């Protein structure tokens, strides 16, 4: 059905690289582009956990968790 | 110079009574060997190739469907056959449809029912995987003397000289005329890594894509198109490119998935590519570990007499390279060969020459010279060339210098991984024990989280360092700064 | 009967002094509406579809390139420029390229290079969006007498009345022969949400695959493909198709994606599929809700003499339906018409006529008649037709069956959604205020769930599950509620 | 570039649907095959949680999150 | 009196103004029914049979291997490939040689092999699976009036008649001659389950076997042979037949598993056999329910007159049936007919008659009678018959009868009440209960412990004992309770 | 009636005979049958054990005993 990419650190070199900035920072766009879709159950979740999680430091863990987890 | 026309220059230096000098030549990089008293040396590694490695598989890329036929059986007269599903070629599928007095059967129930169609590949929708061999691949190490004639990239120099390497090569002698011998001796097991590297390639025809890719073996044994060995005649897993729809009473529909190309070529994305070249198959990343003898390279022209100061013009005045260095050329027009009066003053300083020459015992001859090469001290400077003067300003600052260099380590470090301590070695106990600690580090990181990529190694890496935030015991409080280290490792 | 053929028929019922019965018809089902002392029928929608639906927007899947063109000029000299960048259709690229005397400039360094390709989409392959017009959107909805003449699914039965529906159309009234005239009234502001809806061709005429998809506005319009407006001639975002090569020289390359259409079709995975009919682009889901007016329906034949008993023989013996119904053919040989002299006799009661005849009157005549349907109790009964009879075990149970009944009823609200709750009438207070109360709290849950998906539910689940367990306050408790609320629905 | 999946988003009811199965089993055929990759990791990784307890559920939640997270 | 012939002989007993009589009759079984001031009758079901049942599965027992082919590859040179490998009707398998300079091949390593066998299965070596069709199968029940002639075994009784049920049979009348007529009722539906039951036939002409044996179909489903359906043209799994060597070089070999036939007949043992007689496929193993009707059967000869006293004699003297009853056989020698002036007394001779006859009013006739049975009280008696007299002592005690009864009961208990528990003519307040109690129970007794066997059920058991042992709290103890319970039943 | 398998003497530990020595293996296939068919009455063994003992070990071992017990 599907193909997997594999790392881009395996081989380097010197050489020209196909598409050579699109294997990273492209992941961050469908995560924002949720965001503009999730919002108001976005901020919700956020205040869930924000008014839950008074532990101040665990909320940035948890929700880059749930982010990440967010297709 | 061949390495001006280059990025990534490296030089490296001997005193008097340097011999075997060690090098790490890299594809894409050009190495300036500079030796008291004797001339200077461009190398580099041409290129890496083989001719018509062998097959390792094709995949298909879009199939062609034909021929649909299916067969049925009402409830109870067991399962329904076609001859089709045993000939080779055939995609088959086999399912249950609900049958019963509204098409024709005696009982009310799930009927037997097969579909099958022929799937071949179309045309030149193919993907082929090529492997190198060890024996026969071949490493083109060129080397130049710095003659002192300019000369450009679309031009052929007078004096370059090819070595071809090969398990069956030994130390190979190069003799560059009056500039004497010089001895390389390439190690063809030193280079690349043969059994995990594939030539993929497409319909080499292709007017707008690259003719091939230097996949890693792994993931290409790991796709998930319908495959076969060369020569074979029919499609393994060929229905993998084919869908059948929910049984209809008697009857079940048959999908083409359509032209997977672009999945792959998306897939591609981390990959270098590679090239072709009619038979021979190159690459277009790597690097072989060399040790280039010096010890017989001649200085030309010591016994010729001093130009006339008088007589020197610019071809072509100072100028910057980016590699923190000054090039120019000169004509000249009295009784010749002669030898240059290449000086340069700083400012205020008459006395003290600061010119560190790289193009050795500068000359001029029939034909030939009046390129001259030299690194400067930061600030304010005066070149001379007899009587001819240009007052070069040379930018960048003392510290500046120091850190670029040290900079460009990190980057061999990161791009070379183990071997870079090989560069420039004349041994060292300090460097031995340098190649141990980075080989068993790099062995434990290789081996630890091998092939996770960038994204989950910083998640494992957050993970590691979260479960150490608030602990029992110390005793294994390493595991934090291991997970520094691994931070540090995934970061480059 | 059609609904023997389909596997989800509902049978809707009425007592004596009913009339206008309410149904709602949904897509791939079937209603045999059986009233004491009138004719039963059969009634379903049989296609949802629209002439010429309008159209929103088109996407290119295969680009086409030609033209390539380049300039680049020497670093300190200025940017690179092309008329190409302002005619439009072109997809272009300005980059910076490392020059110097290896390239024939006066002075190493970056200097500015441009490209440009002229774009457009290959022959055939093309995707276009269209909308459902709400008021030109069209219903049909067939009935179909039970007047004991089987009819397979490859034939049409005589009584097949076809009732076509349109906002602007007020209450049908068709004559089914013999049995009198039934009305209906199906008013299409119940259908679909159309708003919701968009219709996905691709161009081809493929010869395997679905000739159209039914889509959400949203996931159509977000697509990340190159677009247009019908008729005009460009494509916008072309270079969504188009990768440009890293800079090298006075040169860049021009790379083409390919084909998308594999990436679509594997994307379209879980959608519904639709139908195209020419000019008739067909729906395969919804439902309409119809207003039945049975008041003018009467018996045929209460006025026939019986048959004579001895004639009778099993054309097709009593056999399972499926359906819980016992479904039968007898042939007889004596004069015409008759009145079929149907029994059941159950085991435990051998004076009482069990038989729950779906089928009204049973009749024979001239050219038809004989076939019969009926209902039987759990357990051990003799079906009788006169002097014929067959031993019939009724294989269900009372409880298993209302457990069934129970299912479906949690199908229907699941896939119709809150209209199931004003299923077959009014219903008063318990179907009123379950409408009221799913329409609220279903349009509050779709307004914060819709488009967040399944794992992502499981997820926000197990979220609320931990926090219900681990905080403190009794509004927690709530908090759980809303949880495990979530969580059941989801599930199921 | 990216393209999200439609499946569950138009929760469309009785008829005929293009692929339906694969599309749920497929991810998690990719947490089996990254799990199995993994295993020599997963499992030291699991017994560095055992090194921590809050609560077993804790344990198996991120566990769970961290598969889910990774491919 | 046929059913003195038998063993599992039952008497059933209807009080005056008894009317219809529910029994299960099953194959080596008869029941003596008995009414007052009605004559006896022996009932039983003769044989269940169906002419040419359909068939589910052909298994090969014995392959014939022909036309060996192998293929080989040296190590590197991908996978070897058989032209044979995609025929229908091979067996093949694919494997790794070793290969070095000692096979011809350039490399050391594993290589490539394939084997490829023609499979076809031996000359009547197959096993055929039949299974019914539970709309034809016959239920033969015969009847035979208690006349006083005695036949033996291989002796046909003058008034025997038969009855052949069918799904199509609704009810019988027997017209029994002088003694009247008997209505009898059997429902098919209540007879043998016929989904579980396969008849397993093996080939031809098989002296010293069985025609066929009665299994289960999944045992039957689960056999580990080569097979196929009906009039298929290959064996499917035809492997399960075949060995393959080690492979070695280029060689490899095929080894085969030769005649499963002794594994098969091993297997089937503790099996019931079936029985084949032409067409007509016969059950040896089953029960059917039947309602008899004793409303119109009548008494020969209650208007003859009384016998003369003195002309008796015996043929043969009373003697032990094994079923606690007396048999015997007078001659007699006078005019004729007569009434039998059968009578008997307990010692002590107090004149009260002590026989029950179950010979209804013993008459001679013109041509027969003369067989006389009877039932007598424990201890000594003396019977008379005229002055013919013979003195006979009566085994058992009563409370012996009374538990005789009662072990009787219980030996039909297991199967009868498994498939129903009113054998005792309707007891239905009581036997309701108990059927209800019986049903839920068995149910729950067959989801649990289903097919696990009495030893590992009785082991098991032995574990919840322990389990017992180990139950903390008296709630525990009760579920030991219920596991005691199951113990109870699965040792019992 | 029956014969005594010749792994029980084995005469020759070197040998090659058949595959039967593999087919040992495969023949577990019994216990993890009775596993696949049981698995309600085994979690119920589980549920059972897992509570009913304190030792840790007799909690997998016992189990793991019965089902190389039950045939
Ligand atoms: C490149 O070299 C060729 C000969 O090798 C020469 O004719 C040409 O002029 C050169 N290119 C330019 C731009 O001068
Ligand atoms: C319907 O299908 C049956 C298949 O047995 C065929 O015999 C019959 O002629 C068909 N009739 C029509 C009207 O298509
Ligand atoms: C019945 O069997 C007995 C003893 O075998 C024999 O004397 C008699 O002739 C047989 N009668 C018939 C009709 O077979």
């Amino acid at each position: 059905v599907l193909i997997p990419s594999h790392a881009q650190g395996e081989l380097t070199g010197r050489g020209h690289k196909w598409l050579e900035g699109d294997s990273l920072r492209t992941h961050l766009t469908r995560v924002e582009g949720w965001v503009w879709k999730n919002r108001l159950l976005a901020l919700a979740m956020v205040t869930v956990v924000w008014l839950t999680l008074e532990s101040v430091v665990t909320r940035v863990a948890v929700l880059v968790v749930l982010l990440c987890l967010a297709p | 110079s061949r390495c001006t026309h280059l990025e990534n220059r490296d030089f490296v230096t001997g005193t008097q009574g340097t011999t075997r000098v060690t090098l790490v030549l890299e594809l894409g990089g050009c190495v300036t060997i500079t030796a008291e008293g004797k001339p200077s040396m461009d190398v580099w590694l041409d290129s890496i190739y083989q001719e018509n490695p062998a097959k390792t598989r094709e995949y298909c890329l879009h199939a062609k469907l034909s021929d649909t036929k299916v067969a049925a059986r009402c409830p109870t007269m067991g399962p329904a056959t076609l001859a089709e599903e045993h000939q080779s070629g055939t995609v088959c599928k086999r399912d249950q449809s609900d049958r019963g007095w509204g098409n024709h059967c005696g009982l009310f129930g799930k009927g037997s029912i097969v579909t099958c169609v022929k799937a071949s590949c179309e045309a030149k929708k193919k993907a082929t995987g090529h492997v190198y061999d060890a024996n026969k691949i071949v490493y083109t190490v060129k080397v130049e003397p710095h003659t002192g004639d300019y000369v450009a990239a679309n031009e052929t120099h007078s004096g370059r000289k090819t070595a071809s390497f090969t398990v069956s090569s030994e130390k190979t002698i190069l003799t560059m005329g009056d500039y004497g011998d010089v001895s390389l001796l390439c190690r063809v097991a030193s280079g690349v890594d043969l059994a995990q590297t594939v030539i993929l390639e497409l319909d080499k025809t292709s007017e707008h894509l690259p003719t091939a890719w230097q996949v890693h073996r792994d993931w290409f044994n790991d796709l998930a198109l319908p495959w076969k060995h060369e020569g074979a005649q029919n499609w393994n897993n060929a229905e993998r490119l084919v869908e059948f729809g929910a049984p209809h009473a008697v009857k079940m529909d048959v999908y083409n998935l359509g032209d997977h190309t672009g999945v792959l070529l998306k897939s591609l994305a981390g990959v270098p590519v590679a090239h072709i070249d009619g038979t021979k198959y190159h690459l277009k990343s790597g690097h072989v570990t060399c040790e280039v003898g010096l010890e017989k390279l001649k200085m030309k022209g010591l016994t010729y007499t001093m130009c006339d100061k008088t007589k020197f013009t610019w071809k072509r005045i100072p100028t910057d390279s980016g590699h923190d260095t000054v090039v120019m050329e000169v004509a000249f027009s009295g009784t010749k060969p002669c030898r240059i009066p290449v000086r340069a003053v700083a400012h205020g300083s008459p006395d003290v020459n600061v010119a560190m020459l790289i193009t050795p015992n500068p000359i001029i001859e029939n034909n030939g010279g009046g390129f001259i090469e030299m690194q400067l001290p930061p600030g304010d400077n005066i070149i001379y060339v007899g009587e001819l003067s240009h007052q070069w300003f040379q930018k960048g600052s003392s510290i500046g210098r120091v850190f670029q260099k040290t900079r460009k380590g990190i980057e061999r470090l990161t791009v070379i991984g183990e071997h870079a301590w090989d560069f420039g070695s004349a041994g060292g106990f300090l460097t031995s024990v340098g190649k141990a600690l980075h080989t068993v580090l790099g062995g434990a990181f290789n081996s630890l989280f091998g092939g996770v990529g960038f994204l989950p190694k910083i998640l494992v890496g957050v993970v590691l360092a979260w479960l150490g935030l608030n602990m029992r015991n110390p005793t294994m409080s390493m595991s934090f700064l291991l997970a520094g280290g691994l931070v540090l490792a995934m970061t480059l």
